[PDB]
């Protein structure tokens, strides 16, 4: 098969600024060369094919060139809603086969997290596992930390993060932190807190809960 | 407005065959176009699978996976199928079905209109249905006029889960977590809505939550404790 | 490269 290749593997740019994602076939596919948009949660979105040609409606901020062995899509000044992976396909001869993908993601203005922390419900308690979760909301850039703390004891090991993709819209991310522990050891400490630490807060934000207190 | 929908078991065991049927709308299976398979891996590589003509009994096939796969189709059904014989975990991945692209009377093995996706993940483990718990808003998930609120979707197998809230007439606000694998092997997640504060008197918030593998559908009302 | 008309197979 010929095998394509993308790079960058990622892209970040400011919006309004000019994005160039290239694509290099392992042999010449001549013009066979279509380019695909994808989404988070969709199918990908065919835009561009015989290595130029726009899909009709396409916004002509999305422009294709290139031949033989080397492709470049440009998105001329990005938008917002531009975050996706972008993919290119040869359809040279047989097996059909796609580059692996190059991820744009849209810069924007640093904006500070919400931080809001939840305690495990009586409903899951009942079942010998606590479960404390701490959200932090629609923040820029995606680099945070969150430090949990038990009684002022930091723990380490016991928690899993997962974050967002990147809102189409406002360019943010949100991201939680879950806590597991045992419900008994839930039960034989008082104070729980999630310590956020983030380049929109000028000192860390702290959110934290009395387990009993409503 | 042709439409495709993928369906099929979301869990299928290693060394069995995975089947999946792809039913289309809005135009018929018998027309002067190839109907594709393509699979999406979780590191989010594409791989062709193959194609079949609607007018004959062409077919075109991924060499790397031409001795266990077959593509059909049913055209008094408007379906087309794909059986993958011989399974392994490395074919856990998100299935499409594809229309590929015309214009004019020229064609090209390129994809025009998709489906939904299939998730299929190839696993010896049985499926579990999630438990959902509320994260209930208080005072400790408000700042200033806003609170936040959601729910726990925990312990359950294969993916994925949906979530919507209100029955899908609350969208804004909402974040639904990508699912984490817990060291259980069970995943794991949550979806959160901010609010108003004021309107926790005055609102209705419920989670619907949808896990197909174990035909689990839960519609939980989060309210204040 | 792959193309066929509308109402052809490829090759
Ligand atoms: C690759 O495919 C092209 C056809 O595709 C077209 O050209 C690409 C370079 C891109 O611009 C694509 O977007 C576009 O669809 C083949 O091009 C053809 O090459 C032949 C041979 O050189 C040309 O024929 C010649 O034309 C001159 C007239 O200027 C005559 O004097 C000659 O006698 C002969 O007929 C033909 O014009 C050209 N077609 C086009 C549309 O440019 C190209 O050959 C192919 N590459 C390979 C390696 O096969």
């Amino acid at each position: 098969e010929i095998v394509m290749t993308q790079s960058p593997v990622t892209l970040s740019l400011s919006p309004g600024e000019r994005a160039t994602l290239s694509c290099r076939a392992s042999q010449s596919v001549n013009a066979s060369l279509a380019w695909y948009q994808q989404k988070p949660g969709q199918a990908p979105r065919l835009l561009i094919y015989d290595a130029s040609t726009r899909a009709t409606g396409l916004p002509d901020r999305f422009s294709g060139s290139g031949s033989g062995t080397e492709f470049t899509l440009s998105i001329s000044s990005l938008e917002p809603e531009d975050f996706a992976v972008y993919y290119c396909q040869h359809y040279f001869n047989w097996p059909l086969t796609f580059g692996g993908g190059t991820k744009v993601e849209i810069k924007r203005t640093v904006a500070a997290p919400s931080v809001f922390i939840f305690p495990p419900s009586d409903e899951q308690l009942k079942s010998g596992t606590a479960s404390v979760v701490c959200l932090l909301n629609n923040f820029y850039p995606r680099e945070a930390k969150v430090q949990w703390k038990v009684d002022n004891a930091l723990q380490s090991g016991n928690s899993q993060e997962s974050v967002t993709e990147q809102d189409s819209k406002d360019s943010t991310y949100s991201l939680s932190s879950t806590l597991t522990l045992s419900k008994a050891d839930y039960e034989k400490h008082k104070v729980y807190a999630c310590e956020v630490t983030h380049q929109g807060l000028s000192s860390p934000v702290t959110k934290s809960f009395n387990r009993g207190e409503c | 407005q042709v439409q495709l929908q993928e369906s099929g078991p979301g869990l299928v065991k290693p060394s069995e065959t995975l089947s999946l049927t792809c039913a289309v709308s809005g135009g018929s299976i018998s027309d002067y176009y190839y109907w594709n398979w393509i699979r999406q891996f979780p590191g989010k590589g594409l791989e062709w699978i193959g194609n079949i003509y609607g007018k004959s009994a062409s077919t075109y096939y991924n060499p790397s996976l031409k001795s266990r796969v077959s593509i059909s189709k049913d055209t008094s059904k408007n379906q087309f199928f794909l059986k993958l014989s011989s399974v392994t975990a490395a074919d856990t991945a998100v299935y499409y079905c594809a229309r590929e692209y015309c214009i004019g009377s020229t064609c090209y093995p390129i994809l025009d209109s998709w489906g939904q996706g299939a998730v299929v993940t190839v696993s010896s483990a049985s499926t579990k249905g999630p438990s959902v718990f509320p994260l209930a808003p208080s005072s400790k998930s408000t700042s200033g006029g806003t609170a936040a609120l959601g729910c726990l979707v925990k312990d359950y197998f294969p993916e994925p889960v949906t979530v919507s809230w209100n029955s899908g007439a609350l969208t804004s606000g909402v974040h639904t977590f990508p699912a984490v694998l817990q060291s259980s092997g069970l995943y794991s997640l949550s979806s959160v809505v901010t609010v108003p504060s004021s309107s926790l008197g005055t609102q209705t918030y419920i989670c619907n939550v949808n896990h197909k593998p174990s035909n689990t559908k839960v519609d939980k009302r989060v309210e204040p404790k | 490269g792959l193309k066929r008309d509308k109402t052809k197979e490829y090759n």
